[PDB]
């Protein structure tokens, strides 16, 4: 309950700021002067055109690394265990299975960009 | 759903032959926009007033072709004084197959659809008075 | 399917314990020392039972148990205690660590007076036995009796009669 | 013996993260199943009373269970405020 | 659906119950055993057509372990079969026995006294 | 692909589907299916090209939403008590959608659509795959929670499918979309029976891989994809076609051959439980399924289709590559009646 | 009845839902799934899952970041649809909220089973258990017996994420 | 039930029919398989957290392990398949037919 | 179709989590661990066809401590009956029912 009234207070004040902004100063807002900026020409094409990622095969595995994360989250937690061998022996487990999926994207050239 | 089939069967057969009709009419109805729905599913019809004039067609040709079965077969059995006969239900489903016939504007389309017609609403009949189960529970 | 029976608010009514949590954790070590027996009488009691209305006597004695404890504290040195607990309260975790020197005056009190030794690291979490009158509980479950099983496999295997049986085949 | 020496001389040369990185990886493998004091943390996280001991009915015939916390039977942590 | 599936102190995947030693195995000249013979000489014959090879007489080591090893594993499979029809029967058998009142022996009539019905052919 | 990889990748597919098999925790099940998916989807892409691509891509939305109306129904089924083991559905909603998630993933019909498309877009090896091992796990889960299945709606999806196989195969040229259709007419004969006796839908399957297993590398063998590439079988491997026919009659379910006795077992089983009219309707429908393999049968080995003078370049060329299991496979798939008393080692 | 805070909370998880179903440009699409995301996250916290809560919302977070990524890469076209942009997007945003709208006004004025059941509403609050006890949290314990009890568990997930590294790899490769 | 509950099940019901009903972009009918998988998530969630099953609190982590595999596996074929066409159309994947 | 593998072998590769009654950590309790209990036992050995019908009484009680239908239809009832009551002012609600209880520890 306080941290919605926190929350709600700090979207308010950044709201109120950008109200301010708006309705404060004088406004002259004509076409060349909202027009896009590409450093002192008009754009040749969309700006919604396809843009390349010549990294999109790293944006593929950090999904699966990032939820690596969440089976790692719980580990100050699985200390506290009476069976401290089997805990241990899954967390490294599990840290050497991430380790040799690095390896393999690594040497078959998958954290190299398109070219 | 088969309550559908159950406020047909819960009439007796040869009385009151409006309710009868009426109740038939709704299961030809739900059939034909169940058709109409996968034939506009799986080969769309261009727009969206040619979509509904699609299903307008099926619906009526299924609605008509379930109040001209359920009609008949009523009426001939309550003027024949025969329930429980096959007969009534072969008239009905051959009036049928005539009804789908004379909407789709072809003779052979009409025979055919008399005769299979006919002879799969007797069928039926005859495994209602038997006891008949297409899809048998397991019994052992 | 039946009527639940509870007690009447005036068999639940007890000379309450009216001292805040920072009294009980400055106390607690001592308290757990001098009234083991009716709070052990009273757990046994609770987790055999599996009902809170079949050990209301056993809280009773365990209220007035506790009662007494802190009315000896009160007749014999309730100023070295009202600093211990007031160093207790004042932490927001309500920390033993931070308040040595009140309990050791605290704890040099009671064992001069009193004779209470403070108990050891360890030994209030041990698992002891308590001897009780209180016949033990056959069906805390309230269960029903258990279907009857199906009979069993018995007998000698023959093999079966004319084979398989399988339309046309002999075996 | 003389290969892996120039091998592994030309891996620090080159790539002394990766050196690094499998030596205290395979430290971090190998090193806690020789250790005393291994057992001492499973016993430290056994000696932590989570939830309360519930007592057991005396029969007479207990004569390892105490009937006092205070009584010497029972499990004792001298051997951790010593440690 | 599913009728020997739950049936009690039944292992999970022994494919021959201790039990099943009680029951006369097949003998070695079974028909069945015999055909499962002609299934591995069939086998063997087609694997010598489809290599282009000669049929009848290619490979004769070849075609004895076909052979052989069709028969082996009849066997076995004769001995599982012939083990669940025993098992099936002595359910069947316990279980009329059981339940008498499900089963009854009624007396039966000669048919000197039981009434046909008669229908002439013409 | 590295030939390692694409070993460790078949591993991972069978062992998916090993894990569906010995599981008692739905949630277990549930990463069966999806570790089976996962490995699944590179095996189809093996050889590259767009066809292959649309395959995959069609066959992952297809299976990925029946994954997610599976773990839907398993979460209900929870809800409703607090169970994981998997034994009879406790709320017939999950039930419902549980049955309609599996026969996405077997392809029943209505849901048949994806099996024809996929099976064209890939290679033989990676159909045979897709219609032989695919269908282990589904069919596991299913036979587990029989007794709880509705029949009604298994029954119309079972017809549905042995119709719409036929059909369907009546029109085909392709060779990989024929063995579609048969597969989906085979799946509805399955499921039919499967209410009833999981005895009778073990049998039949393992039949149906049989002959599916022999068609599949008899076409491998003769590397044919379509009717007119098969017909020139005949000036190069006679045998070949020969013992394809017997295995197109066997599929038909024409007796002596074993192809008949799924069907003979199925029909026998349903009559005790007082239903003559469903099995009347699924063999005189099967016959479509007959006639195509007819069909298939003349246009391959019992007539003589024109040749090309290239031939003579190949009659010179022994096969490289020996498939060590195909003679076996066609033994089993044609000759094995007179042996069904020994389906009661099945259950 | 108390503020029906997770009732309000439920509705926005429909609404975004709704948004994001209603298959706009992908940039809005995932601006709705991390608006319910969030308040997924809210509606687990309101009843003791902060852990899990906190979990899904950053689990989402980074994925819709590939996805952003993603989208402008092969997803653009010169106009983005955005809800109003288009009478089948609008009609679809208008019909799941509205059908929301019926869902909810005919389960908490009267007590239908609209599906699979019944119910009369209440707040959520009826259903909890008034239990007293712990120095820790239940959900943090059994979420660290994935360690201690669920081996098995461990296992099967770190293959199929080495597999799924492995796949990514055979798939994107080409040729 | 609780109104909470209806909620999250209307959820996965229109995410469903989201998933269904495709229009032109793949990427869409992926984000509805997302939306699937919160849903579901955040159902199995509020079922165990009610009835104390405490083992069970481990599940929903595999659930979103498994969640992101299958999304690592569905961009891996829009990679592809916006390699063959430029373009992450639906009506681009007809050349197999029935 | 179901091999057995676990109970051939004695692993118990999954059967720790399949019920709420069995062997939670730190011995936390599940919500309905005696209802599940008893219907576990009373159910255990019996077979799937018996054990619907002959622990119906064991499973319908644990079904209502699962969702609670029964409980909020009870709860549902007395509140309606107090707002009618009260409406019409022929029932004064006690002092503690509207905060101004004393309260106890
Ligand atoms: C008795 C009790 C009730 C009986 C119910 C069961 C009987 C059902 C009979 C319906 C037969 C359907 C097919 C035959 C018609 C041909 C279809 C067509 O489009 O041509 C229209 C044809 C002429 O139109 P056209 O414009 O010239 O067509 C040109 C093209 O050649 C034709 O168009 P096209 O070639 O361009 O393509 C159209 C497209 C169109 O696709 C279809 O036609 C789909 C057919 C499905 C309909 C199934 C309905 C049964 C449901 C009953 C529910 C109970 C109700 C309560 O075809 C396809 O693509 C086929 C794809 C195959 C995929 C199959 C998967 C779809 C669903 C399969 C079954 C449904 C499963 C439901 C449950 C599933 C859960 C397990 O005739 C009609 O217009 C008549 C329409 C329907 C008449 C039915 C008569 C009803 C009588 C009821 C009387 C009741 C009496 C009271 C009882 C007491
Ligand atoms: C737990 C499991 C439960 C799961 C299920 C729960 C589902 C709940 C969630 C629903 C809430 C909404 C969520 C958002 C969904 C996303 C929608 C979307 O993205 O659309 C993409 C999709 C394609 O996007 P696009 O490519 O960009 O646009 C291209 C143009 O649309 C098309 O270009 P075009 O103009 O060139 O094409 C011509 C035009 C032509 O369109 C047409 O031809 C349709 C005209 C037929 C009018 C129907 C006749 C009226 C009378 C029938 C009333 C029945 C009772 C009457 C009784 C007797 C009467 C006296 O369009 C089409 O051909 C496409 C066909 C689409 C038709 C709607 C699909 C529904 C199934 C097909 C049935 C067809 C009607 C047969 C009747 C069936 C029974 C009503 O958009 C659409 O096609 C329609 C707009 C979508 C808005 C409405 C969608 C809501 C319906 C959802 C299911 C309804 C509830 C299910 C059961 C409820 C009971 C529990
Ligand atoms: C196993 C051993 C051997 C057995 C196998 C061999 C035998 C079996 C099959 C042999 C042939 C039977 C096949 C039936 C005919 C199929 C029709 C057809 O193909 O349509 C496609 C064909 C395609 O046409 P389209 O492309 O759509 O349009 C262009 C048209 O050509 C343009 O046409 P249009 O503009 O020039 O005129 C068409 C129009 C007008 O047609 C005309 O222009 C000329 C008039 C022809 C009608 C003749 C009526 C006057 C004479 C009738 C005499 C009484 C009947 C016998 C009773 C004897 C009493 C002792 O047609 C009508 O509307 C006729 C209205 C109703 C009259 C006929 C219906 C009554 C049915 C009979 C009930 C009998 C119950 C049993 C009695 C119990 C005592 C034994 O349609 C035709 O062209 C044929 C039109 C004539 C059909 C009616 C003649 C049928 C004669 C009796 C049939 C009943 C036998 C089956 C028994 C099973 C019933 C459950
Ligand atoms: C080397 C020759 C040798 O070692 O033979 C010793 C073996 C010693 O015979 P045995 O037990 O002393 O003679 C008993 C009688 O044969 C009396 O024979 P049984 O009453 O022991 O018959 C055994 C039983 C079981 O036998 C079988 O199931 C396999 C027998 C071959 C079936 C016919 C198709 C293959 C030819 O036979 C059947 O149930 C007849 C059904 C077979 C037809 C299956 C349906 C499809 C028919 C094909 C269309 O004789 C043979 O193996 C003759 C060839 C077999
Ligand atoms: C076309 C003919 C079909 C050919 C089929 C393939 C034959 C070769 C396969 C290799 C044979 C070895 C398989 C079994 C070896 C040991 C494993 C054994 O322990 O399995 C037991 C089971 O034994 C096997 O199931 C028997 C396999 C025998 C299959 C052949 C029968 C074919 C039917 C009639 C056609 C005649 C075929 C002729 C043979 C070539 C486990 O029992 P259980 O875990 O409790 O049951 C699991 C299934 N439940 C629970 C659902 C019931
Ligand atoms: C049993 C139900 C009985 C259904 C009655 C209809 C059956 C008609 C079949 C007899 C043949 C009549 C005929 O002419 O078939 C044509 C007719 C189409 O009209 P055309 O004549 O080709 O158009 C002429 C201009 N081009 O054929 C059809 O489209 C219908 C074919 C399907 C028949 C129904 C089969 C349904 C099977 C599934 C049941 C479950
Ligand atoms: C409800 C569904 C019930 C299913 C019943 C299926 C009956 C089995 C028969 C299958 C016949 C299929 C015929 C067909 O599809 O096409 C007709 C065929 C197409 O020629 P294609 O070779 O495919 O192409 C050549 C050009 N490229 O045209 C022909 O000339 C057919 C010639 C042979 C037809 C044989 C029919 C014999 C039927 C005997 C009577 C009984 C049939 C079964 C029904 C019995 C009545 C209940
Ligand atoms: C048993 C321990 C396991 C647990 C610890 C490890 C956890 C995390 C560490 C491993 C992460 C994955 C490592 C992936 C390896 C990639 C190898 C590679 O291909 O990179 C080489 C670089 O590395 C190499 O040279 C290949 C391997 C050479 C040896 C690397 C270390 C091997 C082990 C060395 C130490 C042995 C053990 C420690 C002993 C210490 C001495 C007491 C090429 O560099 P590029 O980036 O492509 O350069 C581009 C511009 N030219």
């Amino acid at each position: 309950m306080n941290i919605m009234l926190t929350l709600l207070t700090n979207v308010t004040l950044a709201s109120l700021l950008v109200l301010i902004a708006f309705w404060l100063p004088q406004l002259n807002a004509y076409s060349e002067k909202t027009s896009p900026y590409e450093c002192g020409f008009d754009p040749m094409g969309s700006a919604r055109l396809p843009f390349s990622m010549k990294f999109f095969l790293v944006a593929i595995t950090f999904l699966l690394f990032d939820l690596e994360i969440a089976l790692l989250l719980p580990l100050p937690w699985a200390s506290q265990t009476n069976n401290l061998k089997t805990m241990l022996t899954m967390a490294l487990f599990l840290l050497i299975l991430l380790a040799a999926s690095l390896a393999y994207e690594w040497t078959q050239k998958g954290l190299e960009w398109a070219e | 759903a088969k309550t559908l089939l159950h406020k047909y069967s819960d009439i007796p057969e040869g009385t009151e032959c409006h309710r009868k009709a009426y109740a038939s009419t709704s299961i030809g109805g739900a059939t034909g926009l169940i058709v109409s729905a996968y034939s506009i599913a799986l080969k769309p019809p261009a727009s969206f007033l040619e979509g509904v004039a699609r299903t307008g067609r099926y619906t009526f040709t299924s609605a008509a072709i379930g109040a001209i079965f359920g009609l008949t077969s009523c009426i001939s059995a309550q003027v024949r004084e025969k329930p429980d006969d096959p007969l009534n239900y072969f008239i009905g489903g051959c009036a049928g197959g005539l009804t789908l016939g004379a909407r789709t504007r072809s003779y052979g389309i009409g025979a055919a659809a008399c005769a299979y017609m006919g002879l799969t609403a007797a069928l039926v009949k005859m495994g209602q008075l038997e006891g008949w189960q297409v899809f048998a529970e397991p019994k052992v | 399917p039946g009527i639940v029976e509870l007690p009447t608010l005036e068999d639940l009514k007890v000379q309450e314990v009216k001292v805040s949590s920072s009294v009980l954790k400055a106390a607690a070590h001592h308290y757990g020392a001098q009234c083991d027996k009716p709070n052990k009488e009273f757990m046994l009691c609770r987790w055999e039972e599996k009902d809170p209305r079949r050990c209301l006597e056993e809280g009773k004695l365990v209220n007035q148990c506790a009662l007494d404890f802190f009315r000896q504290i009160k007749r014999h040195c309730a100023e070295p205690f009202t600093e211990y607990w007031t160093c207790i309260d004042y932490s927001g975790l309500q920390l033993f660590r931070h308040c040595r020197k009140q309990q050791a005056k605290f704890d040099e009190c009671v064992l001069d007076k009193l004779g209470w030794v403070r108990p050891d690291l360890g030994e209030l979490s041990k698992v002891t036995k308590v001897k009780t009158d209180r016949p033990l509980p056959e069906n805390p479950y309230h269960s029903r009796a258990r279907p009857e099983p199906n009979p069993e496999a018995e007998g000698d295997l023959k093999p079966a009669k004319h084979g398989s049986r399988l339309f046309f085949w002999t075996m | 013996a003389g290969r892996i020496a120039s091998f592994l001389k030309n891996a620090w040369a080159k790539e002394p993260v990766l050196v690094a990185s499998f030596a205290i990886g395979g430290l971090a493998i190998i090193l806690p199943s020789l250790s005393p004091y291994t057992n001492y943390a499973i016993r430290i996280n056994r000696a932590t009373p989570y939830n309360y001991p519930v007592p057991l009915r005396d029969d007479g015939n207990m004569p390892d269970v105490p009937s006092h916390p205070q009584d010497p039977q029972g499990p004792s942590l001298e051997w951790l405020k010593n440690l | 659906m599913t009728m020997m599936s739950g049936r009690p102190g039944r292992v999970p995947l022994q494919f021959l119950p201790n039990e099943a030693r009680s029951l006369p195995p097949p003998k070695l000249t079974d028909p069945r055993l015999v055909y499962m013979g002609f299934l591995g000489y069939c086998s063997g014959l087609i694997d010598n057509a489809i290599r282009r090879r000669p049929v009848v007489s290619a490979g004769l080591h070849r075609q004895l372990l076909y052979v052989t090893s069709f028969v082996f594993f009849g066997y076995y499979l004769l001995k599982r079969q012939d083990y669940m029809y025993a098992l099936r029967d002595h359910d069947m058998f316990a279980y009329v026995k059981s339940h008498p009142e499900d089963f009854p022996e009624k007396d039966k009539k000669t048919y000197g006294e039981i009434l046909e019905e008669f229908h002439p052919v013409r | 692909m590295n030939p390692i990889i694409y070993t460790t990748l078949i591993m991972t597919v069978m062992s998916g589907t090993m894990l569906v098999m010995i599981s008692s925790h739905w949630l277990l099940i549930w990463i069966g299916f999806e570790m089976n998916l996962l490995a699944m989807i590179p095996v189809l892409m093996k050889n590259f090209n767009p066809r292959a691509t649309e395959a995959a891509t069609k066959y992952f939305l297809t299976q990925a939403t029946a994954s997610m109306m599976l773990m839907m129904a398993i979460i209900i089924n929870l809800l409703y008590s607090g169970q994981w083991t998997i034994t009879k559905m406790f709320n017939p909603v999950a039930m419902t959608m549980m049955t309609m998630a599996l026969a996405m993933k077997l392809g029943l019909s209505p849901f048949h659509f994806w099996v024809p498309e996929v099976t064209q877009g890939i290679s033989l090896q990676a159909g045979l795959l897709l219609l032989t091992w695919q269908k282990l796990a589904p069919l596991s889960v299913l036979c587990q929670i029989s007794q709880s299945i509705n029949p009604n709606l298994m029954l119309t999806m079972a017809m549905l499918s042995i119709l719409i196989g036929g059909w369907g195969g009546l029109n085909q040229t392709q060779l990989r979309k024929i063995m579609a259709y048969s597969s989906i007419a085979h799946m509805g004969w399955m499921t039919a029976v499967l209410p009833y006796n999981t005895t009778m839908t073990i049998l039949n399957l393992l039949i149906y891989i049989t002959m599916t297993l022999a068609m599949f590398m008899l076409l491998i063998h003769s590397s044919a994809t379509t009717t007119l590439s098969l017909s020139h079988t005949w000036n190069k491997m006679p045998v070949i076609t020969s013992l394809m026919m017997v295995t197109l009659l066997s599929m038909g379910g024409l007796p002596p051959l074993s192809g008949f006795m799924p069907k003979w077992m199925i029909i026998q089983e349903m009559t005790k439980n007082e239903s003559i009219i469903m099995p009347t309707l699924m063999a005189m429908t099967a016959l479509l399924n007959l006639y195509f393999y007819m069909r298939l049968a003349y246009s391959s080995s019992l007539t003589m289709f024109p040749s090309t003078n290239n031939m003579k370049m190949k009659w010179q060329f022994e096969h490289t590559k020996q498939m060590k299991l195909l003679p076996t496979m066609i033994v089993l798939s044609t000759l094995v009646l007179p042996m069904t008393p020994a389906l009661s080692s099945l259950n | 009845m108390t503020m029906y805070i997770a009732f309000i909370l439920s509705t926005i998880f429909v609404i975004g839902f709704v948004g994001f179903s209603s298959k706009p440009s992908p940039i809005y699409g995932g601006l709705g799934l991390i608006v319910s995301g969030g308040v997924g996250c809210g509606i687990v916290l309101n009843f003791g899952g902060s852990f899990l809560g906190l979990m899904v919302f950053l689990i989402y977070l980074g994925g819709m970041l590939v996805v952003f990524g993603y989208t402008t890469a092969m997803a653009t076209e010169m106009y983005p649809e955005v809800w109003v942009s288009n009478k089948t997007v609008f009609g679809a945003f208008v019909s799941g909220l509205m059908m929301e709208f019926c869902m909810v006004y005919y389960a908490l004025k009267e007590e239908e089973v609209e599906i699979i059941f019944k119910f009369n509403g209440l707040g959520d609050w009826v259903i909890y258990d008034t239990g007293d006890s712990g120095f820790f949290s239940e959900e943090a314990m059994g979420i660290a017996a994935l360690y201690s009890y669920g081996t098995w568990l461990v296992i099967v997930t770190g293959w199929s994420l080495l597999i799924g590294v492995v796949v990514i790899m055979e798939i994107t490769r080409g040729n | 039930m609780p109104l909470v509950y209806m909620n999250i099940i209307m959820a996965f019901a229109i995410a469903l029919a989201g998933l269904l009903m495709y229009r032109s972009h793949l990427m869409s009918s992926l984000l509805c398989l997302e939306g699937m998988m919160l849903s579901l998530f955040i159902m199995s969630t509020l079922i165990i957290l009610n009835t104390h099953f405490t083992l069970a609190n481990m599940m929903p982590i595999i659930l979103l392990v498994f969640a992101a595999c299958e999304a690592a596996l569905g961009l891996s074929l829009l990679v592809m398949v916006s390699n063959t066409y430029g373009t992450d159309y639906v009506q681009n994947l007809n050349l197999l037919q029935c | 179709p179901f091999f057995d593998v676990q109970k051939r072998l004695g692993l118990d590769l999954d059967r720790w989590m399949t019920i709420q009654s069995a062997e939670q950590p730190h011995k936390i309790p599940g919500r309905c661990h005696a209802f599940e209990k008893e219907w576990i036992e009373c159910a255990h050995g019996i077979g799937g066809i018996r054990a619907e019908k002959e622990c119906k009484i064991e499973f319908d009680d644990f079904v209502e401590c699962l969702l609670r239908q029964k409980t909020m239809k009870r709860l549902s009832a007395i509140k309606r009956q107090r707002d009618k009551l009260i409406k019409e002012g022929k029932y004064t609600p006690p002092p503690h029912h509207l905060g101004k209880e004393d309260p106890r520890p």
